[PDB]
């Protein structure tokens, strides 16, 4: 009846037709059919992305690939709890009004000049999107932007609004690239290839600092704003109070343990996922310090994402067990033999960068990182590189409305068109493809 | 704990057929790739075939396509390499290794690259028999090194399969001995040399005799090096 | 894939390096193997540099693009073996052409002798003329089987030992396999030998009886 | 500074003093100290019960008992997903207005007589608390009760209000005893001793049907109400609509799979936790039928409980590994040798029944079920019996305000005193001790 | 704990039951063991009734309070062994007094003989008078060592075989161990034997020479 | 896969000391209880001691408190039972079993009740030696069963440790033989009987002789049953 319902039923027909008409070994065809089914469900978002995550195990058990608990244990990978600690910290420095005070304390340094305050906004947004979230910080910042731009006109010099808002949302989606926490695809990659915090920052932070100024430049040049002006913000200013400095101490200590986590771990006894134990310790420090209450951490966190991590991991483990990934790798051996590596990562980056515009970031990553990480384990390639690339590119959703929520938050206001976003995001996605390809080809060496 | 035992390797004729088995223990073939690696006769390592059974995905080398065929039945553990149309240039010591790929994220005795091979099955594509290791003395030249040392040897001529043992005077002279590796003659019959270094003066006080031990044909011969 | 250098002359305590060029810039699956003569290869490094559990720390690896590389800091007497690189690409593997590290020593003076065939050769219809090179350094002796200023290519076989364990030198036993009348219709027999330890190729000629 | 903070610091001092001054084997003393720490934290509720659950693994890793993931995998037991499916069904038949329509369709059968409508309310409340929750259904029903009792006086014949409201809350806390879903302690027990749905209903449903009429009787006799009257309910009546019958079909099918889960499983291939796979299938049927959207399932479910299950399981696994449970069993061998079984379950039931009045149900269960299940595995006793008994008694929180939320929901209104609840709950807790002891001593045979 | 019955006479194909009373009504840890003579016990049931992996379905268990119980539906010829109940309470165990199931048959007529001591007994200073009971049914033969209407308690030893494999009967070899002059100062020696197959206790008396 | 091997069992004197070891494989002592079970000499099973090493919690039987001491060092796998003040009423065949308790909820080769015991270490508390198995003929009474069968035997007197083998006429008569179990005499010296059933007529055509094989003292004796 409904559209998505027809999508699902066509998906089931496709899966049955594959399962029956694909002449292979049973496990190859089973994994192929599950992959097609899950993919069509994770791109079209017929069923909530997390419902499909849940459905992955149910089809990994009902066909004998796994024992129930061996599948359900995918939903407890230490990266899930690292992201839960990230959500706890976000809730602490939101409920306790830390992010807002940070923003106001930055803007005030730009005494009254918008020309520097907008770049302050971009820096702040990409400095908070690391930890807090991509949607939440964009929603928090849009009011600040409008307060910055209540002076200027909305129809005459509208390019200024487009610049400010797009830069904000772009900066959120980018700053999400700078920490495991910050965007789910980071964690999907890390869990699929076993990465730490500071063993992922090495790929994230340089990329974010090399891609954010790029995007700001391309906005400033495709759009010719009138950023000269004065700055009148109307809200009761904020100030440091006990409970915020405590939260800052806890947050800084947690980040410190996260960064220097190998030297500390070795000096403690060598535990496997010490960043996750740092995250849990952050939860406990916060709760024992009373800055946050678990009700906030449960109202804020997105447990759908935390079930998605497990669903994608189970799909990875399915493509592993069934040897589907190896079947493909053997099927694509000649093409990838002729194609080097530069072309491989170029194709991957192009595909995901122009995909996540139409699909979601988290779902697209959960779908592809398993596929390509396994197919790369088969080929010998390092799954770390491809997983990181697909987690960094899936964030690049700069082209149109809901591809990331931030774009849609901005394009709720109505001061930006669609065509301008399409053009800007096209140029930006090309440049980001170039940048990802270059910094990857570097990290290879 | 983990080990691979290779069997089925033995004598064959050209245009023939054999079938090696590689029984595994300590892991599951289902979760690893099996790799069949013929080294060579007196040369370096050469790769031949591979299989991943979870998918049935097999990869042969460019040199053995319509001649070999790998296979594997799980439920005990195995990886069979059926060799067909064996050529003269295929005699070797086939090993069977395991390569884990995926790291599995939960637990496995899986290793990661060819850690656990085996011992080797020797296959000897073969033409003709009835070569007993003929023996053949070597006379130190009558003008041998004056006031120095002169080496003399016994040649093992026209023999078949390895091994052949040549010890001089039943272990009486293990100093200055050299038992060269066997060389394959143009006619398919092996033939080596076994030599001993000795002073030119003490040559006459002893008889130098080499014991040609050969189990296949059960031969034992002893040649008396008697310079004229 | 292609592995260099072919042969390495390295004395104990030295640091040695091996290179292996892939020519398929996709697979970082290169692993390095240590084989002793006749025994099964022993793994050292698996992906490109990360060490294996049960191996000394002196065996290190590197990638540097497609020029994978192996490094042995302190060459101990038990590290004298044959070293191979394998590159997995999908399911298919291919090893290197073979690298051999040998414990080096000073030039040795090849004790080169020439032998005739025993009279019992001369009934079955063949002669095996043996040109021996005992206690000489590494490998380079192209035994030129020279008669009447006539070379016989193809019918010249060569067999060498491995590196000895007391003096770490090599011994070579070439062989001219000749027919019956071919042995009878020539009187002179010499093997010229070239080595770093002989400024002049020495020929040990002889006559039958 | 704060009270709970002093509780925590005294707890840490106690744990250190144990760890250092208890002369035992290191693992015995470690487990003893962790048990004391966790207990003081789960009774006093200094830190949110779930924060302590999270803290259990962090102290099971930082002292070498377990590897990080071997601990975190406790938070993925199939019972967790069974309860997640229960929460999904609750959200479906709440968002879709199924529980409310059920209630209104029952009350209408009692044309206008309160004397039967109050017992209808008790039956309905214990019929919904099986699936939905104990707090939520009490909150939903309190308005219905007040609508029933808007006619009668609040100060003159107040015993009627006390009867109606206490019976409602008692019925919620009881009906929670009739299904794995319905109350967490059910699941804590099941996970700790590996129980199915219908292999726990055998202990739950008879107990609930034998304890609910008991409680109603004791209320009707300790209080002499004036339940005679007429019935005027003022709200737009409700009716069946598509989306509710679909939800009923899904719910009935899910319950059917849950009950006949062994015959079906054998006829499907024999999978380990087929009730949990039924739960997940219920989520998928609902989402593909569009009656609920995962946003509801994430706003409704109490993931704190789902982390608590894992925390309690980890504590059980700690007391297992360290052999602490066996150390105790050997220490208590003589006393329990003299004491039979009747006395053992009598003491256990008395202790928990009079405990959960002061502490919480879920925390008390999570604390004791591990302890006593392990100590019973040591003694040879069946952990099934003791775990079920402590999960059925911990629900009996009939004595005073917050011991269960329902009591406090009712005593928010102000038409019931405290002393009346204390008296009624004392008599009820004694009678429930008797009943639990009897039906247990029966299930033993 | 206490296990009954002590001895069971059961023919093949029969259904047999064993009871074990605990006296500690806390532990449902009762397990049942099948021991063949001299070999290690083999587990059948562990908690009270739930079967073990590698055991036939005819071995069932039950609790019924503290009267734990074992049931063998079809008594096969290989199920003739000694059966024990163990009850774990904490860390300490205690097995049952022992149950023995024996393949039953008709009354047999004990071939009862009496022997004197050989003359080489009469140098070391002892006599071993042997009263044999061959090919007789289950166990009940109190060999009354009767002389001159005088019983000698304590100095009467008894040794029986297990159940034979061809006729499933028992054989008993008692022994009166007596001193030297004690043997010399008495002439008559008889062993009276009581059995279900003998309506009259038969005594086989004899005199020395 | 799983097994327990019991050692340290042998000869002892009263007031003495011994120490049995129970080395385990296929599981970890850390996660199970070890149970030491002396059966008896010719009687039923008897429980002796137990240990859970994760806690060091040991339980001895009421009959062995200040006489035994159990222990266990993990890191290979073991469970030692040090027996002290051994009495005459302690000779037996000590077994060492494993009892799993907790079911562990993740994975273990753990079993659940004494599934895997071992073979047994026999300890024989001991007083006096120099008993070679004296042999002692039994004469069928001259008035033996007429027209029937008469059984005769050889008595093995005053011997020490098990076993002693008594075969009649070197395996010539395995029909109607009965080798009774050994009985412990009041003086600590074992002594059994070995009997044969035979017709009263065929007694004179053969000599019936029993071979007393005893390895400890290396004895072989053969008595000729010669009725007067
Ligand atoms: C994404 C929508 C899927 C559309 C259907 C599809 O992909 O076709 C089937 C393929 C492979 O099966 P085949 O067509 O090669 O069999 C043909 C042989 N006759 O399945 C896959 O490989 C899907 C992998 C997608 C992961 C991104
Ligand atoms: C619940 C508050 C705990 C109060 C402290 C406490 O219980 O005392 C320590 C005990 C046992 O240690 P011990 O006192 O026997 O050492 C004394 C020996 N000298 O620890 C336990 O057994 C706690 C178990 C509680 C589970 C419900
Ligand atoms: C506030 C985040 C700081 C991150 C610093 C990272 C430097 C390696
Ligand atoms: C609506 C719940 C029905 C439960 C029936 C249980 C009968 C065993
Ligand atoms: C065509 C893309 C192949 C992917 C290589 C991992
Ligand atoms: C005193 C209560 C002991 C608990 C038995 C499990």
């Amino acid at each position: 009846l409904h559209r998505n319902s027809l999508i699902v039923l066509a998906d089931v027909a496709l899966f049955l037709a594959l399962y029956h008409f694909l002449p292979f070994e049973h496990n190859v065809v089973l994994g192929i059919s599950m992959l097609a089914f899950i993919a069509v469900l994770w791109l079209t978002e017929a069923l909530h992305v997390t419902v499909t995550a849940i459905l992955v195990p149910v089809m990994a058990v009902f066909f004998g690939i796994f024992e129930t608990q061996a599948a359900l244990n995918n939903f407890a990978n230490s990266i899930i709890f690292l992201f839960l600690g990230g959500f706890a910290l976000a809730a602490a420095m939101h409920h306790q009004g830390l992010d807002k005070v940070i923003a106001d304390k930055v803007l005030a340094m730009a005494q009254g000049k918008m020309s520097v305050a907008v770049f302050m906004l971009f820096g702040v947004t990409a400095l908070l999107s690391m930890w807090i979230s991509n949607t939440a910080t964009a929603a928090m910042m849009l009011p600040l932007v409008l307060g910055v731009l209540s002076k200027v006109d909305a129809d005459k010099q509208r390019s200024t609004y487009v610049f400010v808002l797009l830069g904000v949302a772009y900066s959120a989606s980018i700053g999400g690239i700078a920490t495991l926490v910050g965007s789910p695809p980071n964690a999907i990659a890390a869990a699929e290839v076993g990465l730490s915090f500071t063993d992922w920052m090495k790929f994230g932070l340089p990329t974010a600092m090399m891609m954010l100024p790029m995007a700001i430049a391309i906005l400033y040049f495709l759009l010719k704003p009138t950023l000269n002006g004065m700055f009148e913000l109307d809200r009761a200013p904020v100030n440091w109070d006990k409970g915020k400095v405590v939260t800052l101490g806890i947050f800084g200590l947690t980040v410190f343990l996260w960064i220097f986590s190998s030297p500390i771990n070795a000096a403690l006894g060598g535990f496997k996922s010490f960043d996750t134990l740092v995250a849990l310790g952050a939860i406990l420090m916060l709760s024992f310090a009373r800055v946050v209450h678990w009700k906030e951490i449960q109202k804020t966190a997105d447990w759908g994402v935390l079930l998605l991590f497990g669903g994608g991991l189970c799909l990875s483990n399915v493509l592993k067990q069934t040897g589907t990934s190896v079947f493909l790798a053997n099927a694509l051996s000649d093409m990838v033999s002729h194609m080097g590596i530069f072309v491989v990562i170029l194709v991957v980056a192009t595909f995901v960068v122009f995909l996540t515009e139409f699909a979601s970031n988290t779902a697209s990553a959960a779908l592809l990182i398993p596929v390509f990480a396994t197919v790369a384990e088969a080929f010998g390639m390092s799954p770390v590189l491809l997983s990181v690339l697909i987690a960094v590119a899936a964030s690049c959703a700069f082209m149109l409305p809901v591809a990331t929520p931030p774009n849609a938050i901005v394009f709720a206001s109505g001061h930006i068109k669609q065509s301008e976003m399409m053009r800007v995001g096209l140029y930006l996605n090309i440049a980001c493809i170039g940048l990802l390809t270059a910094i990857a080809m570097l990290f290879w060496q | 704990e983990v080990q691979l035992v290779e069997s089925g390797g033995g004598l064959v004729q050209p245009g023939g057929s054999l079938r090696l088995s590689c029984a595994a223990s300590g892991f599951t073939i289902y979760s690893s790739s099996i790799h069949w690696v013929r080294q060579a006769p007196g040369k370096g390592l050469e790769w031949v075939a591979s299989i991943y059974s979870s998918s049935g995905s097999t990869s042969y080398a460019d040199s053995v396509k319509g001649r070999f065929t790998i296979s594997a039945d799980t439920s005990k553990n195995t990886a069979y390499l059926q060799m067909n149309s064996l050529r003269a240039e295929d005699t070797a010591v086939y090993y069977c290794a395991r390569y884990n790929i995926h790291y599995w994220r939960w637990y496995n005795p899986a290793g990661q690259a060819m850690d656990y091979w085996g011992q080797g099955t020797l296959v000897t594509v073969f033409n003709q028999i009835k070569g007993g290791p003929s023996v053949f003395p070597l006379a130190p030249s009558s003008k041998s090194t004056s006031g120095g040392t002169a080496a003399l040897g016994c040649l093992v001529k026209d023999y078949f399969p390895e091994p052949v043992t040549v010890s001089w005077n039943s272990g009486a002279l293990t100093s200055g001995v050299h038992t060269f590796p066997a060389v394959l003659q143009s006619s398919g019959l092996y033939s080596l040399s076994s030599v001993v270094t000795v002073p030119s003066s003490s040559l006459g006080t002893q008889t130098y005799i080499c014991n040609v031990n050969h189990k296949p044909s059960n031969t034992k011969v002893d040649k008396k090096v008697e310079p004229k | 894939m292609t592995q260099s250098p072919s042969s390495l002359s390295a004395s104990v305590g030295d640091r040695v390096t091996i290179t292996c060029r892939a020519s398929q810039s996709v697979s970082s699956a290169v692993a390095w193997y240590q084989q002793k003569p006749g025994k099964a290869p022993k793994l050292l490094i698996y992906s490109a540099s990360s060490l294996y559990s049960g191996v000394p720390s002196r065996f290190s690896g590197s990638r540097s693009g497609t020029d994978f590389t192996l490094t042995i800091s302190s060459l101990q007497p038990e590290d004298f073996a044959t070293y191979y690189c394998q590159q997995r690409y999908g399911l298919l593997v291919t090893f290197g052409q073979g690298t051999k590290v040998e414990i080096k020593r000073t030039v040795a003076a090849p004790s080169v002798f020439i032998f005739p065939p025993s009279d019992s050769q001369l009934k079955s219809g063949t002669a095996s003329v043996v040109c021996l090179l005992n206690n000489f350094y590494p490998r380079e002796a192209k035994v030129q089987w020279k008669v009447d200023n006539a070379l016989q290519s193809g019918n010249s076989q060569e067999s060498v030992t491995e590196q000895d364990s007391k003096d770490s030198t090599y011994s070579l036993s070439s062989t001219l396999t000749l027919s019956k009348a071919d042995y009878e219709k020539h009187k002179v027999y010499a093997c010229e030998v070239t080595h770093q330890g002989l400024s002049s190729p020495v020929t040990k000629s002889f006559n039958r009886g």
